[PDB]
């Protein structure tokens, strides 16, 4: 995930409970990569709050 | 008990340049937790430590 993040595009990381670079250290299980495509207006339209 | 107020910039490591975004520029952060009087930890407890 260290060339994920420091990528040359991807300009939102919306990254929680852990660090962008933290992550690349933690293990896990299960891991599930969903997508998707929508319109412009993608700002904090994915929060758990939103 | 050490204070560290500089208020440089916490390069992230995606490049080693002075600059803003993507540089996690600012160390503090201007959204304070205020949500005046709703939700829940809207800046009450003032901290006087002995």
């Amino acid at each position: 995930y260290s060339v994920l993040y420091n990528s040359a595009s991807f300009s939102t990381f919306k990254c929680y409970g852990v660090s962008p670079t933290k992550l690349n250290d933690l293990c896990f299980t299960n891991v599930y990569a969903d997508s998707f495509v929508i319109r412009g207006d993608e700002v904090r339209q994915i929060a758990p709050g939103q | 008990f050490e204070r560290d107020i500089s208020t440089e910039i916490y390069q992230a490591g995606s490049t080693p340049c002075n600059g803003v975004k993507g540089f996690n520029c600012y160390f503090p952060l201007q959204p304070y937790g205020f949500q005046p009087t709703n939700g829940v930890g809207y800046q009450p407890y003032r901290v006087v430590v002995l």
